[PDB]
């Protein structure tokens, strides 16, 4: 006990905290590994995903090594503070922490080969920018970026430690409107004007589930260009009948587009839900029209050709565009 | 409603056999109750209590103070309980309309009951999201059911008006009227007109007694 | 407790007897209505009209 | 709880399928015990069907899916060694458990088939 | 530390709301009041007929069963409170404490588990949501017995009827928290939006086989 | 201390945002940038037509007033800034500085006060909330211009301008339905609500006294 | 400081997102990585076919220009990553 | 991935077509290499349009310019003199990638086009 104890306290003797591991020697190498637990809300209107990982930094340093005490040593609060670590940071994130409950969420081991191995709890608030363009039949792609600060890659080398296997934790996630397709880990040197930093990026794509729009935005708009062709079949001199069914429609329409895009997210630039939902709207728009011709035609100024060839003809530019849509965006 | 808001504090470590809180005089000060920001609730006093609250750690002595709160009406009322009444009202109208009218009925009633859908959602837009009903959801309720009736009564007017032992006798001709039985529905109207207002009325009275009295 | 927060009644019979209560209520309010169509209905029909609602609202009062 | 039952048992393609409360335990991996030796992790799939993780030794060889609208994991198995007889279990696996290839943290098991080439 | 929260802390007033307690044998008492913020997956495919089951993971850090054990103090009554809890939308049928060893490559760490089932009252819902769209859907039927000539007073009906499913639909969806997927509640009101189509394009067959031709 | 603060800060990017100059003559002055969320009371009884008077009240903690004066320096030229203040919605009409020394049966503590009259723009209501009601009151009016027979017409122009008013009185949630209480524009649109309603109910008596008996 | 900041704060995941070099002469180098919530006045009378001037001011706190002068190094190149700011 | 291809090698106008995941790579620059010389960066184009960085040796003459109609990119090379004779290549840039000037930042690169007067 007292021996583990004035071992530490010379081991912390003697220690530069400002100079990294093997200052004029090669870079030092740390490798990384994380841990998910879960992937939180993930935002379109603010572009981002909210993370919680286990992080934890592999690296060796010869001054905090050790001989005698065959038991690994483990660092909790204090003293912990007087070893140099990396400067590792994410680059992207925007807002993140380290847990404090019930205890600073942090762990420093030394193992008596001089290896030292830190580990964090790490919720982080990560900028991910979306393709809203297909919504809501697109697939994002969303990356984590690891960097150091200050120490180019002369200095600090990064890498995975275990390779493909560093990342675990993914089946973990289970995000309601996003399914995980794919993830991997690369690793690169970005070129700066000091010199070429580390990099590493963990990135995840996601596939949005579309059930839910197909329920409640695809089916009540078709379901309401049909009714509106309903006017086509009702007689031509049932003028109050037909102008409150064409003229209800189009209230409807518009209802359900502004009730619609008050529920969803803001988003304020075009996707492709709202050209459909435009289609349809000028689709309802055009049939009070057809009537409103009729009207003036014939009763104003055996069944008429202008019905007629709206019967026919409504259906069928429908269904092509329908086709036209989903090719083009699925 | 009324609430009774504490406040209750205590010393978190030390139990009853080691601190003891007691209040100084006169329970506590409060200044003025204009400055107070209290906009939806109107202040009826307050009162204090100190008990000795029992806990794994130990006991505790716990002092509290309780603030009594009575909530305004005015605002629901001219939101909810007047509109939802005129809309009753309009669905009377219906009634009064000639029969022979019948876009005008039809789209009287059906749009008095899309009203009523319409108002019954600002009822929840100042309280918690809670699972139970409360008194102004019943009233709203109690509404929607009076159009429907009202729309439901001109149907089946429409319909049928556009179609076409000792000391008594018989037991049945006694207990039921199947003499006879029609007539009596043409004036299906007649009997709505004052039929509809005295069961509204009725419920009105019935409710708010209940809920301003016996309660 | 209370009649609109069910998830307070201490039981499923308790429930029951309420409801029942409150149809009887129901039932009684439909006759003091139906004292509005005295006015125009003959008076052996809604005499009787009341009778059946009454004996109704009696029956579920009893059970 | 959850009850799980494994069936079928070179194109193999062996069905665990799970009743009761199977959100509990969403995550599901398969086993393999071949005589003598002790269970060996195949392979672990999660519960919105994306995110499979198989073993190094079978990485490529087979293949898992998954179907919640009828509480079933397939198996499916395209090239076999004589090294892969053995009987062959699927395991249940909470939300906070730990890692995959451990047994001890899986809660509820099945009674295994067994496959034999 | 708490396995699965998202955002935790100790209440600071009017200090710090810690205590230690000595014992002379050597026992040692150590509390805090903690408002934290743990994360419960929730299966609304039965919304709102749902139940949910709520977890609360506690966990050593650093330390493995080697080196620490946990355990509830006092068995089942380690928990109190519960029967006190009162939620708006949920009722807390059932708690259950658990203590397991989850295993790592490091080693086997001890683990304790506060578990709550919560079943969801409904009693809004049908008052407003399941009601009005059944009183609707039958109002719908009302075009059934009006007359088959009178044509301004049928489609006037059916159409108003299925703006005021569509009014139903969207109002709720501006209360309802957006849980983005199916739902039992959406399987109604599509259901009902169905019924109320269907009742108006009933008279579409009607006007053009007896009045077109 | 500030006694109407909520939640206040000093800025701390890249330094800390306080200074502490000396003079030659022992004299000190200390100056600090912060960011205080101060309360003041707000009569929304006249909203949207109010004027509100804002104040920050600055008060010594532990010390009387026989021990510390405070006081503004430089007369009325103390504050500065209210030409730099711009509002969106409001409007400074003016502001003031009062200084004095609150009597407690104690002793005397000072305190000083800023404080600010904020006008309302009202063009925005005037065009949004006010406009709409008044032009559906008066298509509401024009009821009484069409044939006394054309019931389907009069009645679906009555109760569409009723669902109207409705519909503006319920999508009226931007004007302060979070807190309630008894607005202006909460009367305004009572009224226009009860005319359209007379405006119908005109009708009604109309068609029952002229058309039936 | 930012004489236009309304809440500024310096990153700190895993360390404090500074750095500090020096060189064999006199000179010192000192970089942040700073995220803040700047004013910026929206002229919207025209919305939405409106364009806004944003600012970010910068200013010493209480040195003033007899004691510490500014300048952006490098001139118009001194601000980098202009390419990277992407709004929807 | 996404594949680059030059087009259009007085005033002279290069087209640049880009397709595949072009939104993983949003940044475009233009580099020039001349014969027995190191490739060296000319300009630099954003994803939404504009913002537009160039070289200083080649700044008020050249003016790169992005439609997205096909999504094409355009130099539109001026004031062309002798020294301004190179292979030039487009090359698309990631969202975090570092400096625009250094072509190892680069990811993927075009076939290059020549042009010779
Ligand atoms: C809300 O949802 C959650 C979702 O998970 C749900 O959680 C489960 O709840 C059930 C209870 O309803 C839990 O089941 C219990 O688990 C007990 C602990 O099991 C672990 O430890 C076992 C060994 O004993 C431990 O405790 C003793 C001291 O008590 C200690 O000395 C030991 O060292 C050890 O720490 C262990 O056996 C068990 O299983 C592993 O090992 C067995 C070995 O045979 C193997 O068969 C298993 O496959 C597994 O590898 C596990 O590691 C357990 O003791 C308890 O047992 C009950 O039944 C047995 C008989 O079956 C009785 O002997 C015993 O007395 C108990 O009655 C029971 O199984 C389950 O673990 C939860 N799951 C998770 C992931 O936490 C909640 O219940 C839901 N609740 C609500 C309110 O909705
Ligand atoms: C927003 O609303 C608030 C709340 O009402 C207003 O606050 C008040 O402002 C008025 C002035 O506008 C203040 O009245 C002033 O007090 C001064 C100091 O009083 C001293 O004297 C008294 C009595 O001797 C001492 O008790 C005290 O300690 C001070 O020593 C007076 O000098 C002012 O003078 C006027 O009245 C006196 C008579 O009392 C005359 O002799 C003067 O000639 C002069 O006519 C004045 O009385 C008041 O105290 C403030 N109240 C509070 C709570 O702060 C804001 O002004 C208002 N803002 C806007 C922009 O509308
Ligand atoms: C506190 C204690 C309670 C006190 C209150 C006591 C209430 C007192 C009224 C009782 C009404 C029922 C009495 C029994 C009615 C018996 C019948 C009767 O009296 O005569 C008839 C109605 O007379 C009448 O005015 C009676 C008309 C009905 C009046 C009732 C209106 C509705 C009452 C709403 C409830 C209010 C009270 C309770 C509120 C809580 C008219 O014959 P008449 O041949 O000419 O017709 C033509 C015919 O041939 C049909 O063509
Ligand atoms: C002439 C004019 C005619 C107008 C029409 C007259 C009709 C008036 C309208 C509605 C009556 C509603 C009766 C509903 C009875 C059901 C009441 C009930 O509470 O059932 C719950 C669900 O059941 C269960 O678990 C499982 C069973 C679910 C079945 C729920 C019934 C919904 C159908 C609703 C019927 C609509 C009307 C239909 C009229 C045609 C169980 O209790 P629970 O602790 O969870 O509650 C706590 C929570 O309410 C907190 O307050
Ligand atoms: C201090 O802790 C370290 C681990 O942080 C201990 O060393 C590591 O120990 C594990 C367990 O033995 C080694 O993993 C594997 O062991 C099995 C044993 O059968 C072997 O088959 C595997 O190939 C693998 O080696 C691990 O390699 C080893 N290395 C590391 C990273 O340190 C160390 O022994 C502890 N010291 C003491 C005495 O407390
Ligand atoms: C009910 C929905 C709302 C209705 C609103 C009010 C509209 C008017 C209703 C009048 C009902 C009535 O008296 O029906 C009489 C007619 C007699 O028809 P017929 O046999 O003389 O051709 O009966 C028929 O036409 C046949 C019976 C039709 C009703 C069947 C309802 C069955 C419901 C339970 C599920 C099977
Ligand atoms: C007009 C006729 C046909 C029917 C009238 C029935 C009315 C009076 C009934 C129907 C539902 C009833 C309410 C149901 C529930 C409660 C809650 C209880 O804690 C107090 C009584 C109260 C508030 C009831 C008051 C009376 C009530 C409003
Ligand atoms: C004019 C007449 C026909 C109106 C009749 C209205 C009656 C049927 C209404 C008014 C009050 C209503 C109750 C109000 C509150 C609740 C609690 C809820 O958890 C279940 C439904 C229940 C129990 C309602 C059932 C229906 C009810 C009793
Ligand atoms: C919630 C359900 C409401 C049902 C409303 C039914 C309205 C029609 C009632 C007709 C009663 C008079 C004619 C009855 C004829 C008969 O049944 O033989
Ligand atoms: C809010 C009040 C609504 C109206 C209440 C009307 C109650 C009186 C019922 C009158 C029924 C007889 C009407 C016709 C009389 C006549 O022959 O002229
Ligand atoms: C604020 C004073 C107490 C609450 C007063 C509420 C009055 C609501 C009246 C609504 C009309 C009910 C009777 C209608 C009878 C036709
Ligand atoms: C503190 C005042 C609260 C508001 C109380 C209601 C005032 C009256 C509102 C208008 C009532 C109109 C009824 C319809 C028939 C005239
Ligand atoms: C609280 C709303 C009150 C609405 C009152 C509307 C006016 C009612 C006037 C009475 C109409 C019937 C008179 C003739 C009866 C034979
Ligand atoms: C409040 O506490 C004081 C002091 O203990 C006591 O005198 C008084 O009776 C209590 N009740 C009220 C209503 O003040
Ligand atoms: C577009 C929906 C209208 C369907 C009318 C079909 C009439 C069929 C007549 C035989
Ligand atoms: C605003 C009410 C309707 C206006 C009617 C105009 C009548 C013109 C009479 C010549
Ligand atoms: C809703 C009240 C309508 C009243 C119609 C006219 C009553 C009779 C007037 C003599
Ligand atoms: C924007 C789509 C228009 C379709 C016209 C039929
Ligand atoms: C996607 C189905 C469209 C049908 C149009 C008639
Ligand atoms: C949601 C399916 C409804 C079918 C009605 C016939």
């Amino acid at each position: 006990m007292s021996f583990v104890k004035e071992t530490v306290d010379k081991l912390l003797k003697g220690y530069d905290i400002r100079l990294r591991p093997d200052f004029g020697g090669p870079p030092v190498c740390v490798g990384m590994n994380i841990d998910i637990a879960s992937i939180d809300m993930v935002s379109e209107v603010n572009m981002d995903y909210t993370l919680t990982m286990y992080f934890q930094q592999y690296w060796r340093d010869k001054r905090l090594a050790y001989s005698g005490i065959p038991l690994n040593l483990t660092l909790d609060n204090r003293v912990a503070d007087q070893l140099w670590v990396p400067d590792t940071y994410f680059l992207n994130d925007k807002k993140s922490f380290v847990h404090g409950v019930t205890v600073k969420n942090r762990m420093i081991r030394l193992h008596p080969d001089g290896t030292v191995l830190y580990g964090l709890r790490i919720t982080t608030t990560a900028a991910c920018m979306m393709d809203l363009r297909r919504y809501p039949l697109d697939e994002q792609n969303c990356t984590l970026e690891i960097e150091s600060y200050g120490y180019t890659t002369d200095d600090i080398e990064f890498y995975w430690r275990g390779g493909d296997k560093a990342v675990t934790g993914v089946e973990r996630i289970e995000l309601p409107q996003f399914s995980i397709v794919e993830h991997r880990l690369v690793s690169r040197n970005v070129v700066f004007a000091t010199g070429a930093y580390p990099r590493l990026s963990l990135s995840f794509r996601l596939k949005r589930n579309i059930g839910y729009f197909i329920l409640q935005t695809y089916m009540p708009s078709i379901l309401i260009t049909i009714l509106s062709w309903v006017s086509f079949w009702i007689n031509y001199d049932a003028s109050a009948a037909r102008v409150a069914l064409g003229i209800t429609t189009v209230l409807t329409m518009t209802t359900i587009n502004t009730h619609l895009r008050e529920t969803l997210p803001k988003i304020p630039y075009v996707k492709a839900i709202d050209m459909y939902l435009m289609g349809c709207f000028v689709f309802v728009f055009l049939a009070l029209l057809e009537y409103a011709f009729v009207n003036y035609i014939f009763f104003g100024r055996d069944v008429n050709a202008i019905d007629r060839w709206s019967r026919i003809v409504f259906p069928f530019t429908f269904s092509l565009f329908n086709l036209v849509y989903w090719l083009y965006y699925v | 409603d009324e609430h009774s808001c504490p406040l209750e504090f205590s010393s978190y470590g030390y139990p009853r056999e080691e601190i003891v809180y007691q209040w100084k005089r006169s329970s506590v000060e409060v200044g003025d109750t204009r400055s107070w920001r209290l906009y939806q609730f109107s202040f009826v006093g307050l009162r204090n209590t100190t008990e000795v609250v029992k806990t794994t750690s130990g006991d505790y002595v716990v002092m509290s103070v309780y603030f009594d709160l009575s909530r305004r009406m005015g605002y629901f009322t001219i939101q909810t309980y007047i509109p939802c009444t005129l809309i009753v009202v309009l669905s009377w109208v219906s009634f009064w309309i000639n029969k022979d009218a019948v876009p005008a009925r039809t789209s009287l009633g059906i749009t008095t009951v899309l009203t009523m859908t319409t108002l019954s959602t600002i009822a929840r837009k100042s309280l918690p999201k809670v699972s139970y009903v409360t008194a102004m959801d019943l009233f709203v309720s109690v509404c929607f059911i009076f159009v429907f009736s009202a729309l439901v009564e001109y149907g089946t007017l429409h319909y049928f008006v556009s179609n076409r032992c000792l000391d008594g006798k018989d037991c049945a001709s006694f207990f039921c009227c199947f003499e006879d039985c029609h007539i009596r529905i043409a004036k299906m109207d007649s009997y709505a007109r004052i039929f509809f207002p005295t069961a509204f009325c009725l419920f009105n009275l019935v409710y708010w007694v209940s809920y301003l009295y016996l309660g | 407790g209370s009649f609109t927060d069910f998830s307070t009644i201490p039981s499923s019979a308790f429930k029951a007897a309420a409801f029942f209560v409150l149809l009887s209520m129901v039932l009684i309010l439909g006759c003091i209505t139906c004292f509005s169509l005295f006015f125009f209905c003959n008076t052996a029909t809604v005499y009787k009209i009341c009778a059946w609602m009454q004996l109704l609202a009696a029956l579920c009062l009893v059970l | 709880q959850v009850q799980l039952v494994e069936s079928g048992g070179g194109s193999l393609r062996l069905s665990c399928a799970a009743s009761g409360h199977t959100f509990n335990y969403p995550i599901m991996g398969w086993f393999r015990q071949a005589p003598g030796k002790e269970r060996e992790f195949v392979g672990a799939i999660s519960w919105s069907g994306g995110s499979t993780s198989y073993a190094d030794s079978v990485k490529d060889r087979f293949t898992i899916s998954r179907d919640n609208a009828k509480n079933t994991v397939y198996l499916e198995m395209n090239n076999l060694k004589p090294e892969d007889t053995a009987v062959y279990y699927c395991a249940a696996k909470g939300r906070y458990s730990g890692g995959l290839y451990y047994p001890t943290n899986y809660d509820y098991w099945g009674q295994g088939t067994q496959v034999t080439v």
